[PDB]
């Protein structure tokens, strides 16, 4: 039961530095998934002693460090540019009881490189009505608007309501702020009794919004 | 390096094959389901990772490598990546999106009026939702007092859901309060293969 946990989303100015951490709750890897570029290998490190081997592209700008006594790995990227906007992952491999290899990855950290200002989300209810019912099932949700940067993460109620939830890919508004929607489909009869709340977490602005979604006629 | 195809559609139970061309020592294959982190399925070319079903396989030599799913299941909906290794040196393919082919399913079309809270803040968003359709292709048109709109509108679609092999789509139309109040009828009109005619979902007021 090994699990990798990463620090939160960051926005930095071009030419600035960012540090992503990776805690463990075989050599380990830093990988990124960037706009256009796809998956990109950054480098590897020995978790036991901190020896490093970088991808050439990254040797100048990236530095990988390990704190073996906390089991925390770090990756710092300097001289940030727009191409560095990406989800950064730490990952490792091991083998199971009978010798099969497997891997495990952190949840990823989105780093946005931008000079634009940070904007916390506007959260509005998509109210369930006769116009959002399809028989037996009603749809409801929340519209998240006017935020920057990504990501906003949406969970419902206590955060253990996940079945029937669709959280749509982020879009660009006319203003170039970001918008998304999360929509949950529920048994019609439950609207009576259950209270539905969208929890919208925007780590870049240190903002969470809890919005109740009431039915409308 | 190139990975092909870049997208493929197949029925449940179909055998499915992805290739990844070219001085490589080993090929690795990763699965990335919607939105999770990638997951290693095949390593050193041909070896299944811990807990990977027997329906997955990998093979290759020199420059040409293959990844096979011998009986495609809905849980296999994902983007798959090859990754070559030499030389202290790791590079990834471009990705192959894998979709299930199913029967045509018409969208349920829903509409959401602007919230009171938004209206009080000087803006008005209408949301149109198309739920659980296949295939992905649809036409969505916004109409205000019968006038086709462009662009105060956005749209996005889920990746294919593994539980019924369908997509969903959300579309937002956004006006000022002032503009919203000057007009009466708000409608999204939807065309899709599984619909018998265009469905208009609408509401009045403002």
């Amino acid at each position: 039961q090994v699990q990798l946990v990463q620090s939160g989303a960051e926005v930095k100015k071009p030419g600035a530095s960012v540090k992503v951490s990776c805690k463990a709750s075989h050599w380990m890897h830093w990988v990124r998934q960037a706009p256009g570029q796809g998956l990109e290998w950054i480098g590897e490190f020995n978790p036991s002693n901190g020896r490093t081997n970088y991808n050439e592209k990254f040797k100048s700008k990236a530095t990988m460090t390990v704190d073996t006594s906390t089991n925390t790995a770090y990756m710092e990227l300097s001289s940030l540019r727009s191409e560095d906007t990406a989800v950064y992952y730490c990952a490792s491999r091991d083998y199971d009881y009978d010798g099969r290899y497997f891997d495990y990855w952190g949840q990823g950290t989105l780093v946005t490189v931008s000079s634009a200002s940070t904007k916390g989300p506007s959260v509005f209810p998509l109210a369930p009505s006769s116009k959002s019912t399809s028989g037996g099932t009603a749809a409801l949700g929340c519209l998240v608007k006017d935020y920057f940067p990504e990501p906003v993460t949406v969970s419902w109620n206590s955060g253990a309501l996940t079945s029937g939830v669709h959280t749509f890919p982020a879009v660009l508004q006319s203003s170039g702020l970001y918008s998304l929607s999360s929509v949950v489909t529920v048994p019609s009869s439950s609207l009576g009794t259950q209270t539905y709340i969208c929890n919208v977490n925007h780590k870049p602005s240190n903002t969470k919004v809890d919005k109740k979604v009431e039915p409308k006629s | 390096m190139t990975q092909s195809p870049s997208s493929l559609s197949a029925s449940v139970g179909d055998r499915v094959t992805i290739t990844c061309s070219a001085s490589v020592t080993y090929m690795y294959w990763y699965q990335q389901k919607p939105g999770k982190a990638p997951k290693l399925l095949i390593y050193d070319t041909s070896n299944l990772a811990s807990g990977v079903p027997s329906r997955f396989s990998g093979s290759g030599s020199g420059t040409d490598y293959t990844f096979t799913i011998s009986s495609l299941q809905p849980e296999d909906i994902a983007t798959y990546y090859c990754q070559q290794w030499s030389s202290h040196i790791f590079t990834f393919g471009q990705g192959t999106k894998v979709e299930i082919k199913r029967t045509v399913a018409a969208p349920s079309v829903f509409i959401f009026p602007p919230s009171d809270e938004q209206l009080k803040s000087g803006t008005a968003s209408v949301v149109c939702l198309l739920n659980n359709f296949y295939p992905r292709e649809a036409k969505v048109q916004w109409k205000v007092d019968n006038a086709l709109q462009s662009g105060n509108s956005q749209e996005s679609v889920t990746e294919q859901d593994s539980k019924d092999s369908t997509y969903s789509l959300s579309s937002t139309l956004t006006l000022s309060k002032a503009d919203y109040e000057k007009h009466k009828v708000y409608a999204c009109e939807v065309t899709h293969q599984g619909l018998s005619s265009p469905v208009t979902k609408s509401f009045n007021r403002g």
